[PDB]
């Protein structure tokens, strides 16, 4: 409707439709509220809007009015304060202070008007950060003198000195430059003797809650950086310890001043300091015990019925109790006066400990590592908490999370899906486990054994009980000795057997299935010393790759290449009352074995047969091996090839060419276990494999013209590009691995670009595969040094096309983009010549490539492109003084300077700060180095080129950054340049420029602070 | 019955693509950056009744901030995300819940670590501690796999409406119409350009 | 909830598209559980399917005897049809759905039983 008219500046502002503009904004909804919300960010948007800031604050009936009008004039102080005339300043100021002094003062707006309060002292600290002390040396003094006047004016000075001091060393370090950081950091700790004076004063007389938790919490922040004397010279400590832990409103921040206390590294050779650290903590606990709950409490309970603020305190004394003891708790542990209070906060957080809460565990499960792992290495300590050791071990027993392994799942005992938060948890708890078997391995044993007979006994047997037992008992592989663990691993076996047997019903028989698995595959030391019971685990193992439940199939795969990576060797030689390697029996039934399980199962089952094979060095009785097992696919090829020459319709079926791409896979999967070995398959496929590779690549070209680009979508061509793509991957996989190298430059590498490079250029782009920029690249990196022409075949045939699909965005062909950069970072580490080679106009395409990969956001493209233009300059200087380098540099070097500036100013790639701040510390030491020999301009006769750069680089940044004067970037070049050699500074001084062009009026001295 | 709650975090965390997943199912694949603030309603049911969370959505590029911390005022939850495939966005958590809880002191928050689906995992897990001492509720998620996409609501409800077990339930199903030849000769026009127009992500388990 | 009334004929996991006219696009409106209902009291059959965790309603409509189901150009495991009655938002509103399932015989054993309760609806 008619909101714009406050957008009319000419007019006098109407107070009352700003009021309602916001109104509409905050309080409404749907399409006005949207117009509202453009139309206020227009209005605060506008560079005079702060003009009207002081009339909004006397005349508004609205308190997000005053809010908003407060923004804008945080944006004016934030960012063209120092251009303002100072009467402006002047008057912004007194008008601040006074509204502050004015909510204050009325009791109704102070408690009514919280956040208006707090965002106009925010806003006055902004003002601080510009004047103060140099312009306002009575700032603090009068603060303190003012608090006496009225408690409500003492309470809001405590949130200014709160944001103030967060504002000055909390958060400093990417808004402010160094120098100014330390002015102010100065300043602050110069004042601080009568700031603590008012607050020891506060805490010590006590107003009422209010202003005691404001005082606690500016407490907070400067228990950050203020010297330790102030903590441990006064009495503030038994008023933390005790009288503020004792009422619930304070109780909260002067735990987290505790915690922050107890996190200072005391002189610890000092005893009074030392029985100061203990008396705090004895008195917080003392507290806690007397006025909170005893050590029996049930935290599980409490933290579940979520009261109040108990969820809060229970995570932060959590926090308190890891926090002090991790730092001092040996100071607590001679002292035998002292043991009781050590155990009581250990036996809080085994209590702590149990509470159902994922991330709260994880912080108790920390400090419990940090303590089982010092009680692993220092003398004398264990025995001290063996019983809360003992505890422990229960608790996390009766609290594992589900291992990797583990594929079935409750929704219902199905198949998941899926993550990490879980996988990294359960390594902790294994981590912990662990440490905790070495501490007592008896005790570890005897909670297991009794958990397991309960499970027998169905005393407590539950999917959840029988889990979480079976995946400590696996977790624990390694921490027994061996004649134990044979005990150990017999009982747990036939007693899970005990259960399988007493169960009935698949969803109980899965359980128990992946808890066998689990176990077994845990212990392959086991394993291999008891081969009888090995071939027993494998048989049953395929029993499994028949079961109907599909979860319990994928394990079995799954466990059964686990275990082979392990005991590979017992599969390999014949074992005695055997008549047979059990390799040569696996691979004769791998038809019957396999029946059920679909291919990509069937795949690892190949894989894990190349694993055994791969342990055979007798190369005959090797490639024999290698043979029998591809017998089936290489049947299904060899069929499959016969009836493909002859009739090349054929592989328009697509149940073909589903067959084809699982052969293919089928030798992916064994070249990938079996690596170099696997040569004498490849050979054996090899050249009818590129023939394939050519004809279903006529194939999809048909097809897209026959129906356009759409055909690519379609099952038909999806199938035929997956010939293509799991070619390429054998092709990689083998050459990624490959140990005879002459070989593969002799007989794979020009059938292979004969193949893929041409059909790659002459394709359109939708039909092109990304995979043959990543064959392309493993075939550089191995031995583009050994086939320099096939290296400027493979950019003729890839550079300009690919480049000209990814150039017009940065989002088309994301797979493209990756693969291209990779691409050319091998060849511009490995084979440079092929660029020496390429035309001025295809060089020059270089350098565009190079630098459009500095401004992807993605960061798989930009890390590359700066290290390729990292490389690419190291290439070029590498040459020396030469045509081919002097022409570089007169082209290309202030392109690369510029862009890389580019790209460090914009603030939209800030993750790549470290790598362009190297490229630009490259390009310049260049110049002040002399290491380019020829002239970098086109300004008189005899400049050096240290001096065009700086004149160079001053213009343009004249021009890119208007609002910056001279001297500014001036002092800013000849401390950048000064520094080129040194890059920690060199990137400190870049930071201090990326603070300086977000204001006006910045201190050119600031870079002389190196 | 409903709550404000903001959405905030660095550009590109994936925060409206979250929100888009949750309004209406669909995973945008499309980065169009947040012009200052989207608020969108959000309805769940309980077995408490419904809860309504009228979701504002901000920006998270700073040319594009708007009101910035305007729009935090009498925020009763808020959401802070950030991406485990980028450092910087976890670097800048500090601050965005800094302005946060500046303007809104005591609600509840959660951190929300996004992405979680991508390989080439950055912010590790074992790194992510910054909401222990804040009392913010993390989780790993993922819009696009919609792992744990239901945690950071669910949590907040549970707070909001004072009931630790607070569960979603199945909404009544109403049982649904009865129902031209008049278009029926051209619902073949718009069904034929539905049929020649792949679906996305053929490549998924579903 | 409204569903004790009926009795679930069959029921598959899939994953549901919208066809937004407009910007060309398929858009996902849910995955889970799409189940065929058939009402005790009407003998009517409708599909029902919710989210997963949300549980909330993405489809909801009887399985008309007008509808067929098409084929997608890019997918041999999905379906597409045109809905002039779907209540899963709210008001009945007409749609252009896609559903795709785990596996083609999941797609296709739907289609046989999508048909089949076309049968029942039309007494
Ligand atoms: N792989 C993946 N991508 C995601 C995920 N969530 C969002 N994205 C993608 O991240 C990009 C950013 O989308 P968007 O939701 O707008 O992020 P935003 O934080 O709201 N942007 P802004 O704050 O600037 O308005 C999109 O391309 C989106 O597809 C995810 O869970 N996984
Ligand atoms: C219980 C589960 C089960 O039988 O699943 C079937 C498929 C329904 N159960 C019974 N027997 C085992 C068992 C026996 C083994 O003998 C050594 C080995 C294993 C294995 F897990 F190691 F393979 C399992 N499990
Ligand atoms: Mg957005």
């Amino acid at each position: 409707g008619s909101m714009e008219g406050i957008l009319d500046f000419s007019n006098d502002l109407d107070i009352a439709l700003l009021d309602q503009v916001v109104s509409t904004f905050y309080q409404g909804s749907g399409v006005q509220q949207k117009q509202a919300q453009e139309i206020l960010t227009k209005f605060q948007d506008n560079p005079d809007a702060w003009q009207k800031a002081d009339q909004i604050l006397q005349f508004s009936t609205n308190p997000q009015s005053k809010f908003i009008a407060l923004s804008i004039l945080d944006k004016l102080i934030t960012r063209k304060w120092k251009l303002l005339p100072n009467d402006h300043r002047i008057g912004i100021r007194n008008f601040v202070v006074g509204m502050i002094i004015s909510m204050c003062q009325d009791d109704e707006v102070f408690k009514t008007q919280k956040n208006l309060i707090n965002k106009s002292d925010l806003t006055l600290v902004q003002i601080l950060k510009q004047e103060w002390p140099q312009n306002w040396p009575e700032f603090i003094p009068e603060l303190i003198g003012s608090s006496s006047s009225s408690v409500n004016v003492c309470e809001n000075n405590m949130i200014v000195l709160k944001l103030l001091s967060e504002e000055v060393f909390d958060f400093s370090a990417e808004q402010m430059t160094q120098a100014k950081a330390l002015h102010l950091k100065n300043s602050m700790s110069k004042e601080f003797e009568q700031i603590f004076k008012l607050c020891f004063q506060v805490l010590e007389q006590g107003s009422s809650s209010s202003l005691i938790v404001a005082t606690l919490e500016s407490l907070l922040r400067y228990l950050h950086w203020i010297p330790y004397r102030y903590i441990y010279e006064t009495n503030i400590l038994e008023l933390l310890s005790t009288k503020f832990m004792t009422s619930p409103d304070t109780r909260a921040i002067t735990l987290k001043c505790l915690t922050e206390v107890s996190n200072l590294k005391i002189p610890q050779d000092n005893d009074l300091i030392k029985r100061q650290t203990v008396l705090f903590f004895q008195n917080t606990l003392q507290q806690i015990a007397t006025s909170v709950m005893p050590v029996t409490a049930d935290l599980k309970a409490t933290y579940a019925n979520a009261n109040g603020n108990d969820q809060s305190f229970l995570q932060d004394l959590a926090m308190f109790l890891t926090t002090y003891l991790a730092r001092n708790r040996a100071l607590l542990e001679s002292d035998e006066s002292l043991r009781e209070l050590l155990l009581n906060a250990h036996q809080y957080l085994i209590q702590l400990s149990k509470i159902e809460e994922r991330e709260l565990f994880k912080t108790t499960l920390d400090y419990w590592h940090n303590l089982v792992a010092d009680l692993f290495y220092e003398p004398l300590k264990k025995h001290i908490y063996e019983e809360i050791c003992s505890q422990l071990r229960l608790v996390i027993i009766e609290n594992m999370v589900r291992p990797e392994e583990v594929l079935v799942v409750e929704n219902e005992i199905v198949r998941e899906f899926v993550e990490s938060d879980t996988i990294q948890l359960y390594k902790s708890e294994r981590e912990v486990l662990v440490y905790l078997t070495h501490l007592n391995v008896i005790d570890t044993e005897e909670i297991m054994i009794s958990k397991l007979a309960r499970q027998i006994d169905g005393s407590e047997w539950s999917w959840h009980n029988i889990n979480t037992l079976s995946w400590a008992i696996g977790s624990i592989s390694g921490t027994m000795s061996e004649d134990t663990e044979k005990r150990f691993v017999v009982t747990v076996i036939k007693d899970l057997l005990g259960l399988c047997e007493q169960k009935r019903g698949k969803d109980n028989k899965a359980v128990v299935a992946s808890d066998i698995m689990y176990v077994v595959g845990q212990y392959p030391r086991f394993l291999k010393a008891h081969w009888n019971f090995l071939r027993t685990v494998i048989l049953k193992l395929f029993k499994f790759m028949h079961e109907t439940h599909e979860g319990v199939q994928d394990m079995a795969c799954d466990t059964f290449i686990k275990i082979v990576q392990k005991c590979k060797y017992h599969f390999v030689i014949q074992q005695p009352r055997e008549s047979e390697p059990f390799i040569q029996t696996i691979i004769r039934d791998i038809q019957k074995t396999t029946a059920d399980l679909q291919p990509q199962q069937v795949h690892t089952f190949y894989k894990a047969c190349g694993i055994i094979i791969s342990e055979e060095r007798s190369v005959a009785e090797r490639n024999r091996l290698l043979s029998d097992l591809m017998q089936l696919p290489n049947m299904a090829w060899d069929t499959i090839v016969e009836q493909s020459t002859a009739n090349p319709t054929l592989l328009l079926d697509s149940e073909t060419v589903k067959i084809i791409a699982n052969i293919i896979k089928t030798n992916v999967a064994v070249c990938t276990s079996m690596g170099a070995d696997f040569y004498p398959q490849l050979g054996h496929i090899y050249y009818n494999m590129l023939q394939l590779y050519r004809a279903v690549s006529s194939m999809i070209s048909a097809q897209v013209a026959a129906e356009g680009l759409i055909a690519t979508k379609t099952p038909k061509v999806r199938g035929l590009r997956t010939i293509k793509k799991e070619i390429l991957k054998l092709v990689e996989t083998y050459i990624s691995k490959a140990r005879n190298l002459d070989d593969v430059v002799k007989v794979l590498v020009e059938p292979l670009l004969n193949a893929v490079l041409e059909d790659y250029m002459n394709n359109v782009p939708d039909a092109r595969d990304a995979e043959v920029l990543n064959c392309m690249t493993t075939v550089v990196e191995k031995v583009g040094h050994m086939i320099p022409q096939g290296v400027i075949l493979i950019l003729q045939s890839v550079f300009e096309c690919t480049l000209d699909m990814i150039n017009k965005d940065f989002t088309e062909y994301p797979e493209h983009r990756v693969e291209f950069y990779k691409l050319l970072k091998v060849i511009n580490e490995k084979s440079f010549a092929a660029f020496l080679e390429l035309p001025p106009a295809a060089f020059k395409l270089f350098v565009d490539a190079i630098c459009w990969a500095f401004k992807h956001n993605n960061r798989d493209v930009e890390v590359n492109g700066l290290q390729i233009a990292l490389d690419l300059v190291k290439n070029i200087e590498r040459m020396g003084n030469v045509p081919f380098a002097n022409e570089f540099h007169k082209n290309y070097f202030f392109i690369f300077v510029s862009e890389t500036f580019f790209v460090l100013t914009d603030s939209d790639h800030k993750s790549g700060f470290s790598k362009q701040a190297l490229l630009l510390m490259k390009l310049i030491s260049l110049v002040y180095d002399n290491k380019i020999s020829v002239p970098l301009y086109q300004v008189p006769q005899g400049t050096s080129n240290q001096v065009y750069l700086s004149q160079y680089l001053a213009n343009m940044l004249s021009n890119a950054f208007p609002h910056l004067t001279s001297e500014q970037i001036a002092s800013f070049l000849s401390a950048l340049t000064k520094q080129c050699k040194d890059l920690v500074v060199f990137k400190g001084t870049l930071r201090d420029f990326l603070v300086q062009i977000k204001e006006v009026g910045g201190d050119p001295t600031d870079y002389l602070f190196a | 019955v409903q709550f404000k709650l903001v959405l905030v975090g660095d550009g590109g965390t994936g925060k409206t693509t979250f929100v888009k997943r949750h309004l209406t199912g669909e995973f945008e694949k499309k980065y169009v950056a947040t012009l200052g603030v989207e608020v969108h309603p959000l309805v769940f049911h309980t077995n408490r009744g419904p809860i309504k969370f009228n979701v504002w959505d901000t920006a998270g590029q700073e040319k594009f901030g708007g009101l910035r911390d305007g729009y935090y005022i009498q925020a009763q939850c808020a959401i802070i995300m950030f991406d485990v495939t980028s450092r910087v966005t976890y670097k800048n958590v500090p601050n965005w819940h800094r302005d946060l809880v500046r303007v809104c002191e005591n609600i509840p928050i959660v951190l929300c670590g996004n992405k979680v689906d991508i390989k080439d995992r950055k912010v590790k897990a074992k790194s992510i501690v910054f909401h222990r001492k804040k009392n913010l509720q993390y989780y790993d998620i993922s819009a696009k796999s919609n792992y744990n996409f239901e945690k950071p609501f669910l949590w907040l409800a549970r707070k909001l409406i004072g009931d630790p077990n607070l569960e979603f339930v199945a909404m009544p199903a109403l049982a649904p119409p009865e129902v031209d030849p008049a278009l029926a000769a051209q619902y073949e026009h718009d069904l034929e350009v539905a049929q020649t127009t792949a679906l996305p992500d053929e490549d998924d388990d579903l | 909830t409204m569903e004790e009334d009926e009795e679930v004929l069959y029921k598959v996991r899939a994953k549901l598209f919208r066809f937004d006219a407009d910007a060309k696009e398929w858009k996902e409106r849910g995955t889970g559980d799409c189940k065929f209902l058939k009402n005790k009291k009407t003998n009517k059959v409708r599909i029902l399917m919710r989210r997963d965790k949300t549980l909330k309603i993405c489809a909801n409509h009887i399985i008309a005897p007008e509808y067929t189901l098409k084929p997608n150009v890019g997918s041999d495991r999905s379906w597409v049809y045109a809905c002039t009655a779907d209540i899963a938002e709210g008001e009945a509103e007409a749609f252009t759905f896609a559903i795709r399932f785990g596996s083609k015989e999941n797609a296709d054993k739907f289609k046989e039983e999508f048909e089949k309760a076309q049968e029942i609806n039309k007494k």
